[PDB]
């Protein structure tokens, strides 16, 4: 069970010299020894001095005429033009090189190189596929290519460098009450920092400015700060500010983040966190053209493909037939014979999660031959066929033998569009290989899943035919429907039952007397935009004149927030026009922040789109084309997933057009993958050959091999992916080792080479971990994330800290370590630990005047995971599961499950207390009372976690609509609707927010037994106390 | 008349639950419910038509309940026996798919044989131990496929690669082929024996490398064949499995269910 991944194939590294089969022009075989490390350059220049001693030699020509060419482990024949390369990195399939003639385009197909390897896939395969879809898609995509990469060149230099370091920004410029009590008077000391030549000096200037301060003011204050010692007319003086004023620009000390656009200081999501933190924001002032002279030139190429050449219509409206469709025959099924007594077929006709008519199964057939030839007929006319209309289908087995009782299993499954994306109704007879049932997955169709044939051409293989109305049918054009519309042609009662029910979450029940109820009322629904889901649901999608009616609101309805625009790129709403509609809110509403907030989802909900060329997947290429913040992370979630088969195809022509239009960041991309790829390796050989050994030998051969220079090489000077404005340098070897846990994850250490690193970020310490799943965990930290920022915007200031968590690939990802932070079990194993044992510790940790700041730290903390985690349903908590920094802050780590996971297995229905706080903490809070619960602390503790709770709930639909966007995501934790069922538990939707807060109290006291109490009434919630 | 002891009213089970009860069944097929806001009066009813379940809302206001604004029916039971009989075409002028078939909870309580608490107490144990334990073997099962399904694909990348290869060592025997042909004739001809020796050295080199390489491929395509038998045997197993694997959660949820239903309630 041990395939080799690594420097060449069966082989995780090479040897240290290697025999190397030469392929000369002439005909003739060398073999070279070589050393491993070797570059081409030395290994082309030995052969051709041994390629002397050898027949033939005369009709060699210079070895400067040569390059070579070889077959790499990706199977393509691979031509060696950067001969700086060492041969243990060209991913060889075997060992030998052939001596060719370089041809062809140079300049495209080291490019193309390049490409492939940042995505994990030979270019070439492209150029390969028969689909016109797919080369539809390669091409129009380069519209939205060049239409960013001139959007980025307009302004040069300053549009180009808001392309590398865009502004990261709060979405509104408004300042908490919380925040701004923290300032003086509404204003900020800054420290500004110059390097100062010849010697580089470091010289610090202290300011005192207006929060809302514009970077260009900040910088025209330096300015009078440093003249003023000199005295000057005050004409001449803010002459000279004027005219100074934009020679320089502001950075970060310690990362590269800048300040490059007129935003209040206070909008910049660093100051603002130096402001809630009472930190001193420190920041360097440089001259504008030594950043400039940093930024690449990027162009753009039009790439070979978008030069070739390339290859009787009726209306579907006119069709006058019943849906009927041909199940043939199978090619295979696997199946027990003797387990199970017949197959079948089961079909449905689905728009979005939704059937438009009730399913049909084909006859039951021996599982030995699976033969149909069945025209299954649906209630439905094909006139009334909806545009996004799918097929969805499945083989499954069927078991007879307990009583009446059946058990029906799902074996394969297969999704269709009816349409294809020149809106051509699909006929005559179509092979579709089908899908391995998703675990977990207990329906006998998968609606959720993505069409199209499985590019695995060992699978079972389905037959299917579609009618022919001896015309190629298209789809109605929009003139067509916009007229039909016009061809069909209480108040104060109604009005708020309208509003009443669009208050409410998006999976909220809605009856069919309230579907009724919105159809009816559908114009007047305008006056309340943001019922338009609701509307929408309500909406009979079989009924052409329906649809066509709701395409004519659709066009004229008034925009709704992002926040809501989401919902209806959900699974739940495949129609062209509406996801249209949605990504025209984003375009207008969506801020980059929210944006890089919500990338995670609308990356995911790609996978929903019915075809490849869509107003979605156009909007994110060119937001992540003209910003490099978001352009990392688009490349990194789509790279993660390019080894799942579902998604690789669209994925990989994502990351092609990206990588050819982003510019010089392929290099740093490239640079990064590299690395990670010799993380992979190392941590292979530990896992696979090295398995059985101790520590001690594998710590020896961890040491040996990050000192050879390929590694070296590979893993230093490069940005970290977790956060690329941070510049990973030279390696600290003596710090870097193998963590004692089960996968062997790695825990690495980064000098950073800022010049002004002191001040911040002096260690950058990533954990490296393969063999686990981190997208649950990832996740979670965003949701814990976009937590901690609605309860910042609420003036509630309970820290969370939502670490760096990415996953790079299958079942491999980096952590970001938290610095100065220790488990509970740690903490107790050190200082015979009773509960007072923590209390203790964080005394010893912080003596004096700081004592207090340590407790309310740890309090705040503590509330925010005390109603996360109950809301989330996370893992349960223990000693090593929770961690604790020196100065108090309180924090979860490795979340692992979430939602309904216990109910599933153990079948309790109950809503856990994940996180339940012993008496360790309660002593924490508490300041060491004997009483803990009685004191003013933990009634403080205890309002904190009710507002942090009602905070979340009136989010509800932000959260629920993010958990929505999961759903096809391949997360056995979230498959459906019914794992999002949890969260509307725990958040208590059904009920009024009073009784909500009543249920989460109750949740509390039954963990704890006893001790929340209310500052309340019973009957009208007011203030009593006090 | 006793709504408690109506067949198809079944209380407080959540919207999840009639899912379950209602996937895939046949038109017609209904049960009614408390409503999730849980309200003390209000009652949801749950419908299947056309391949989805209807929520109908039924109000309860002063004495009567029902669908629509007249209230006509005194009592939940008058209702739903009355919309048993005749189709749905008075709540709307549309629909008429009747109630036919209604979801008894007598059936699903047939299963569940013993009456004491302890005998019920014994089977639950037996049914979650069997539970986890086949669960357990469904997952080590599955990540066994996994671990297959990537180590096929990487042979099958690896054999492709050989194929690559194989057609540059065989283009490089042509090669040597068509330049050696008129140097050995000419070398004949000059009387030089053993630098024409070298030359069919190298091609002799050159041959059995590609022998080599072909049959290093010839023996990952018997690994492939192997493992693709493998695979498929690791899908009949799972295949098997899962289907009894349902039923037995299926059966261990009813019992703790009944296990809960006599035993003390809040
Ligand atoms: C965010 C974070 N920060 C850390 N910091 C330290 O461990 N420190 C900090 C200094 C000493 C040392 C310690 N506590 O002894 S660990 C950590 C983390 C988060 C999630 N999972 C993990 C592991 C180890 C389970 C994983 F996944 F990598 F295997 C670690
Ligand atoms: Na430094």
């Amino acid at each position: 069970p041990r395939p080799s991944s690594g420097e060449l194939w069966g082989i995780h590294l090479m040897p240290p010299r290697i025999l190397v089969e030469c392929l000369l022009p002439n005909g003739m075989i060398v073999t070279l020894e070589c050393l491993r490390e070797a570059t081409l350059i030395t290994i082309k220049h030995e052969l051709f001095k041994e390629a002397r001693k050898y027949p033939l030699h005369q009709l060699l020509q210079d070895e400067s005429s040569y390059i070579f060419v070889s077959v790499t482990q990706e199977a393509e024949r691979e031509e060696f033009f950067d001969e700086t390369r060492r041969l243990c990195d060209l991913r060889l399939f075997q060992p030998f090189l052939k001596v060719i003639e370089p041809v062809g385009n140079r300049e495209e197909k080291i490019l193309n190189r390049e490409i492939g390897f940042a995505i994990g896939m030979p270019v070439c395969e492209f150029d390969m596929v028969k689909d016109p879809e797919v080369q539809d898609f390669r091409r129009n995509i380069l519209n939205v290519c060049k239409e960013a990469v001139d959007l980025r060149d307009l302004n040069s230099p300053h549009s180009r460098a808001m392309y590398v370091y865009p502004p990261n920004v709060e979405s509104s410029p408004e300042l908490p009450k919380h925040i701004y009590n923290k300032l003086d008077k509404g204003q900020i000391i800054v420290v500004i920092w110059v390097i100062v030549s010849p010697n580089n000096d470091k010289q610090k200037y202290t300011l005192k400015i207006n929060h809302d301060c514009v970077p260009e003011q900040v910088i025209a204050e330096a300015i009078r700060k440093k003249t003023r010692s000199k005295k000057l007319s005050s004409e001449q003086l803010k002459l000279c500010v004027l005219e100074y004023q934009g020679k320089y620009i502001l950075k970060v000390c310690g990362c590269d983040e800048y300040f490059l656009e007129k935003y209040p200081l206070s909008q910049y999501k660093y100051i603002r966190s130096c402001i809630m933190l009472g930190r001193m924001p420190n920041l360097m002032l440089m001259a504008k053209e030594s950043l400039y002279s940093q930024l690449p030139m990027d162009c753009f190429t039009m790439p070979s493909y978008s030069r070739r050449i390339s290859t009787s219509t009726k209306s579907l409206w006119v069709i006058n037939s019943a849906l009927r469709i041909k199940i043939l025959c199978a090619t295979y099924v696997n199946v027990n014979i003797r387990d199970i007594d017949k197959i079948y077929v089961r079909t449905g006709i689905y728009h979005g999660g939704e059937p438009l008519c009730d399913n049909v199964n084909t006859q039951r057939v021996p599982c030995s031959n699976p033969r149909w030839n069945e025209w299954l007929n649906y209630d439905i006319y094909i006139p009334d066929l909806p545009r996004a209309a799918r097929l969805c289908l499945s083989i499954c087995s069927v078991k007879g033998r307990k009583g009446a009782k059946e058990e029906h299993c799902p074996l394969a499954w297969g999704n269709i569009n009816l349409f294809d994306y020149t809106d051509t109704l699909v006929s005559g007879k179509m092979a579709l290989n089908l899908w391995p049932v998703p675990h977990g997955l207990e329906d006998l169709l998968n609606p959720i899943g993505v069409t199209g044939s499985n590019p695995n051409k060992e699978t079972p293989c389905l037959e299917l035919e579609f009618d022919w109305f001896s015309s190629v049918v298209k789809f109605p054009d929009m003139s067509v429907i916009e007229e039909h519309a016009n061809w069909s042609v209480l108040r104060e009662n109604d009005k708020e039952q309208l509003k009443a029910i669009s208050t409410r979450d998006p999976l909220s029940e809605i009856t069919e007397q309230e579907k009724d109820f919105l159809w009816s009322h559908r114009h007047y629904c305008v006056t309340i935009p943001e019922i338009l889901p609701k509307l929408l649901l309500s909406v009979k999608w079989n009924s052409r004149d329906e649809v066509a009616q709701m395409y004519c609101l659709v066009k004229d309805w008034p925009p709704i927030k992002p926040e809501q625009a989401m919902e209806l790129l959900d699974c739940n709403y495949p129609d062209p026009m509406v996801r249209g509609f949605a990504v025209r809110c984003l375009e207008k509403y969506l801020t980059d922040d929210k944006l890089s907030q919500y990338l995670i989802q609308l990356v995911q909900v790609l996978k929903y789109e019915q075809y490849l060329d869509n107003l979605l997947v156009r909007f994110l290429l060119k937001k992540a084309l003209t910003n490099q913040r978001i352009g990392h992370f688009f490349f990194w979630h789509l790279k993660s997933e390019m080894h799942n088969k579902t998604v690789s195809q669209r994925f990989g022509l994502l990351l092609e057009s990206y990588c050819r239009a982003c510019g010089m960041y392929l290099k740093h991309l490239n640079r990064q993958v590299e690395a990670m790829e010799k993380l992979i390796n190392l941590t292979d050989i530990l896992k696979q050959e090295k398995k059985d050994e101790t520590q001690k030998v594998q710590m020896k051969f961890l040491v040996e091999q990050m000192r050879r220079p390929d590694f070296m090489d590979a893993l230093q000077g490069f940005l970290s992916p977790l956060n690329p404005a941070h510049q990973l340098g030279n390696l600290r070897l003596e710090e870097c080792r193998i963590m004692s846990s089960a996968k062997r994850p790695l825990w690495l250490n980064w000098e950073n080479p800022d010049i002004m690193s002191e001040l911040l970020f002096q260690n950058n310490e990533i954990i490296f971990k393969n063999g686990d799943d981190l997208r649950q965990d990832m996740l979670t930290l965003q949701i814990i994330r976009i937590m901690e920022n609605i309860w910042q915007n609420q003036g509630l200031d309970l820290r969370m800290l939502p670490y760096g968590c990415l996953s790079i690939g299958d079942c491999v990802g980096l952590i970001e370590v938290v610095r100065n932070s220790h488990t509970i079990m740690q903490i107790q194993c050190k200082g015979q630990f009773n509960s007072h044992t923590l209390h203790q510790w964080l005394k010893d940790k912080n003596k004096g005047e700081i004592y207090d700041a340590a407790i309310d730290l740890f309090t705040r903390s503590c509330a925010g995971y005390c109603v996360a985690t109950f809301i989330l349903g996370i893992g349960d908590r223990h000693n090593s599961n929770i961690m604790v920094k020196d100065d108090g802050q309180l924090f979860h780590i490795d979340f692992g499950h979430f939602l309904d996971h216990k109910k599933k297995k153990f079948g309790y229905k109950r809503e856990r207390v994940p996180f339940v706080l012993t008496q360790d903490f309660l002593i924490v809070i508490s300041k060491g009372a004997q009483e803990c619960t009685k004191t003013r602390e933990f009634e403080r503790f205890q309002e904190m976690c009710y507002k942090a709770y009602l905070a979340i709930r009136q989010h509800a639909n932000l959260f629920i609509n993010l958990f929505s966007m999961m759903l096809g995501s391949g997360m056995p934790e979230l498959q459906s609707f019914d794992d999002i069922a949890y969260i509307r538990k725990t958040l208590a939707l059904d009920k009024t927010e009073q009784e909500a807060l009543e249920y989460f109290m109750k949740q509390m006291n039954d963990a704890h037994h006893g001790g929340w109490t209310t500052k309340m009434d019973w009957i009208f919630h007011t203030i009593k106390q006090h | 008349m006793s709504l408690q002891d109506a067949e198809w009213y079944w209380g407080d089970i959540s919207r999840e639950e009639v899912n379950e009860k209602l996937r895939d069944t046949a038109d017609g097929t209904f049960l009614v419910r408390d409503a999730s806001t849980k309200m003390h009066g209000d009652y949801t009813l749950t419908l299947r038509k056309g391949g989805n379940n209807k929520l109908i809302k039924i109000f309860h206001r002063d004495g009567k309940y029902g669908f629509s604004d007249p209230l006509t029916f005194s009592s939940v039971v008058e209702l739903i026996n009355h919309y048993r009989n005749e189709s749905l075409a008075q709540y709307n002028p549309k629909l008429d798919v009747k109630l036919l078939y209604p979801v008894s909870k007598y059936q699903q309580d047939q299963v569940v044989k013993e009456d004491n608490i302890e005998a019920v107490g014994k089977k639950l144990h037996e049914y979650n131990t069997q539970f986890q334990e086949k669960s357990r073997e469904y997952d080590r099962l599955y990540e066994e496929y996994t671990r297959t399904s990537q180590e096929i694909q990487m042979k099958r990348t690896a054999i492709e690669a050989f194929n690559e290869t194989i057609k540059i060592f065989e283009e490089q025997c042509q090669t040597q082929e068509r330049y050696s042909k008129e140097y050995i004739e000419k070398f004949k001809r000059e009387g030089n024996e053993k630098e024409i020796q070298r030359i069919m050295h190298n091609y002799d080199k050159l041959k059995s490398r590609i022998s080599e390489i072909i049959d290093s491929r010839r023996r990952l395509e018997e690994d492939l064949k192997k493992q693709a038998a493998e695979y498929r045997e690791i899908d009949k197993r799972m295949n098997s499995i899962k289907p009894d694997l349902i039923q037995l959660r299926k059966t261990r949820d009813q019992y703790l269910m009944w296990l809960t239903q006599k035993g003390v309630r809040q």
